């Protein structure tokens, strides 16, 4: 019966103004709850959540993806690779009750877009229309990438998401955000000093820091710098691969180009698997709180 | 003053988690991502010895006191457009009050 | 020689969006500093402030009024009638720093408008264009009304502000907000249960509560109820006077009508003494924080 | 639970300042502007005998728990349109946790 089809259906009677208010609510809670994770804030974990709900997508049969909003169900919830994302879900649940008309998928992806922008990242155009689907459509565990791999694994994995070399290197710049937590992933440490502000630091630290391969307290191995930063084995593989390396150099030298490419790739990621109608509205570019004087 | 003396202990926890990764405070402490902050109060912006500033931090030329420091920390790139200090900002007044109080003592 | 005319002059290049951001900054600080005065908040003192800087007006020679922003000068600032308003001025002080272009008069009146709207009161149309005038234009003390008086005094006093019976009874409904503080005025206590939400409770409590005239701890005589509420002698005189009584009963039965009349009289109060040019902008209706998704 | 936990001592001061003028908590406590709140958790809305509710509160028919309490106290008129509870709302999460923590033990 071929890959199934997911048709974006705009929440009945809603437009830009409605979603901007959801944006604002998320954005205001981001500013208010500044203590979380030793004052890193909820920004990075909301970006990770958007990626994890989207990263389940399989282009071959159109299963997974952000459309169905299936992370709200137990099976995807207790996915061991989603360890720690419960915090992001609990962050968004009171806002869901505030705007119960919004689909789970639209909410999860919007949280990602809001976090990136509010952390002074690039503008990310966002489209509505994701629709909640039954529990039996929930993707099985094991669809997300393993961090203890090399460049070839990363390149092949992301083909399943229809991403090419430039898209993957751009997306991975988001690993300047937040940190790995030993209790969640078996990895520990931040990747730089600027943990909750969106910059091209990932690429700069990748090239300019002195990295050493070490065992952490979970006996997993990671690249550590004397300044106290870490890189996952998959992240470091970006400078082991010649094609990835040239793109890494590119973003290190030009944050503007990085911002533009990340915006495109992140939107594509959040929209993978979704069929947008001809009469579908143009994507929204939300204003930040700063722009609104809020 | 418009600025109020808050909790230095709370300001210390604020500094440890949001500043220390880029700044040291004690006398003669090393420059890291950002300049050492000893004797920052009563000193013009861009005067730390050995650090490489942006020409936006220098041309601002502001005499740091507890008042304009509160404005700077609320929103760095709004007070000084072009600074390479990537920091979200202390948006809560009490947090600013607490941190400055700690910073006053620590940077003496 | 020749009558004093105060012509509204718009702050250079400023428009609605500029003042909406001043509104928002006031409204956010309202919600942030919510512990003030045992969690009453800054709402009530901000509307009292707008009233006190406006209530200096004399219709006969156009002295006083909100135009000049002369409350920033010592003589008016230390008026015994303004005791306790320092808190409201301190509140707006950081706001004025953020928006140095706005006149003192526009800031004080906008404070009152913002507080009323954010306390779920009616929308109050507001106009900009007040201009700071020199210290020598500062009104002498004694122009504000005394609380230990009767209905005749109230009526006569408000004649000086060009206010009729319906206007004064409406304006007086603001005494639902906040409380009297012994250290400030020599009176103590709230007028009712809902202290920082704008309602018609002042009128209902005036005729549904059983009031007794007592001496407080400053030896001033005030009307007390068994519920623990108080009224000033001037407040109670609104149900002693037959013409005032009929209007009090009207508002006690129709909050919508009270809201409409208050909105008119309060804007008139804030604009007394100001000449608006024919090409001046139409009055602004600011959106509340809630209307912006917050 | 979705409701974490807060300070019961802080919750108590919130209740006395922002709730007590309309609500009593102890057993047999009198109805005032608002209904007595003893046994509010584990009770459907608008079911305290002796108090006259709005139709809205009664028709809402929600079983009060720590979570829908938090939603209601954030913005009473939004959660129950037509309610006559005139309240600004607890716009801070911590305040909501603190008060609900106190309210749970107090209305035992
Ligand atoms: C890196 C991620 C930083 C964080 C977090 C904080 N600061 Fe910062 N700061 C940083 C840089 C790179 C610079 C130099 C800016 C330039 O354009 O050259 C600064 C600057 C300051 C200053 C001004 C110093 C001077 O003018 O001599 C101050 C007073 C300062 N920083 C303080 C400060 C505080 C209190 C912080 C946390 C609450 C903080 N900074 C965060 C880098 C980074
Ligand atoms: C008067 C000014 C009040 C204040 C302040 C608070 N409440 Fe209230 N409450 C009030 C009324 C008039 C009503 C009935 C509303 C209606 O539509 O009938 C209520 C109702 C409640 C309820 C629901 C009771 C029930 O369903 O049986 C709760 C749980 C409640 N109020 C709690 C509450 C809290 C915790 C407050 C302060 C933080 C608070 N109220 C303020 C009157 C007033
Ligand atoms: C576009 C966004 C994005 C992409 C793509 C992405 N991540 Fe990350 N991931 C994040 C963010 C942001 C964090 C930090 C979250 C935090 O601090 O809570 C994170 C954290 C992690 C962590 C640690 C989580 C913890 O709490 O310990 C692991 C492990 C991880 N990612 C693996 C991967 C791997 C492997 C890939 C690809 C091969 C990948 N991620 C791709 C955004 C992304
Ligand atoms: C439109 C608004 C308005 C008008 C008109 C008004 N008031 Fe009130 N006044 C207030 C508000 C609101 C407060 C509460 C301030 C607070 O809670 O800090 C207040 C407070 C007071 C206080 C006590 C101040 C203190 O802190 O103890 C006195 C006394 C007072 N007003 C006298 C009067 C008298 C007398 C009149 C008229 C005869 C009058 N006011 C008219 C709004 C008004
Ligand atoms: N997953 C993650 C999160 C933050 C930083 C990093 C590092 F910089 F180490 F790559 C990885
Ligand atoms: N004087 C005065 C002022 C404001 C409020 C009240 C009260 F609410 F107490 F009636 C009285």
């Amino acid at each position: 019966t071929t890959p199934l089809v997911h048709v974006a259906s705009v929440e009945k009677g809603r437009s830009y103004e409605d979603f901007q208010k959801v944006y604002n609510a998320i954005a205001l809670k981001l500013r208010e709850d500044d203590e979380y994770d030793n004052y890193i804030g909820y920004g990075p974990v909301l970006v990770r959540l958007a990626w994890h709900i989207s990263g389940t997508w399989d282009k071959h049969d159109n299963t997974g993806g952000s459309y169905g909003g299936t992370y709200r169900f137990k099976k995807e919830f207790n996915d061991p690779s989603n360890a720690g994302l419960q915090n992001g879900f609990k962050f968004l649940e009171p806002i869901h009750k505030e705007f119960p008309w919004i689909s789970s998928g639209d909410l999860f992806s919007l949280g990602g877009v809001t976090a990136v922008q509010e952390m002074q990242g690039p503008k990310i155009p966002w489209r509505c229309g994701r629709v909640d689907t039954p529990e039996d459509t929930t993707p099985d565990n094991g669809r997300l990438p393993d961090a203890d791999k090399d460049a070839g694994y990363v390149r092949t994995f992301f083909q399943r998401l229809n991403m090419n070399d430039r898209e993957v290197v751009a997306l991975m710049g988001a690993h300047a955000l937040g940190k790995t937590h030993l209790k969640n992933s078996g990895y520990e440490g931040p990747g730089g000093a600027a943990n909750n502000v969106f910059t091209n630091e990932f690429y700069l630290n990748l090239l300019n820091e002195d990295w050493k391969l070490e065992k952490n307290d979970a006996n997993n191995e990671q690249w550590d710098s004397k300044s106290g930063y870490m890189m996952l084995p998959t992240d470091y593989s970006l400078i082991q691969d010649p094609k990835y390396l040239s793109i890494v150099k590119e973003y290190a030298n030009d944050q503007d180009k990085f911002f533009k490419d990340f915006s495109k790739a992140f939107e594509k990621l959040l929209e993978n698997g979704i069929t947008f109608p001809k009469d579908a509205p143009s994507p929204f570019i939300f204003k930040t709180l700063e722009e609104q004087g809020l | 003053t418009e600025f109020k003396a808050g909790s230095a202990k709370k300001g210390a926890t604020l500094f440890k988690t949001r500043c220390l990764q880029c700044h040291t405070v004690e006398k003669g402490g090393p420059h890291k991502v950002g300049p050492n902050l000893h004797g920052i109060f009563g000193r013009h912006s861009g005067q730390a010895e050995g650090y490489s500033y942006t020409d936006a931090n220098i041309k601002k030329n502001v005499l740091w006191d507890e008042n304009n420091m509160s404005e700077y920390l609320t929103n760095p790139k709004k007070y000084i457009p072009g600074t390479k200090m990537a920091f979200g900002g202390l948006k809560k007044e009490k947090d600013r009050n607490d941190l400055i109080t700690y910073l006053k003592k620590a940077c003496e």
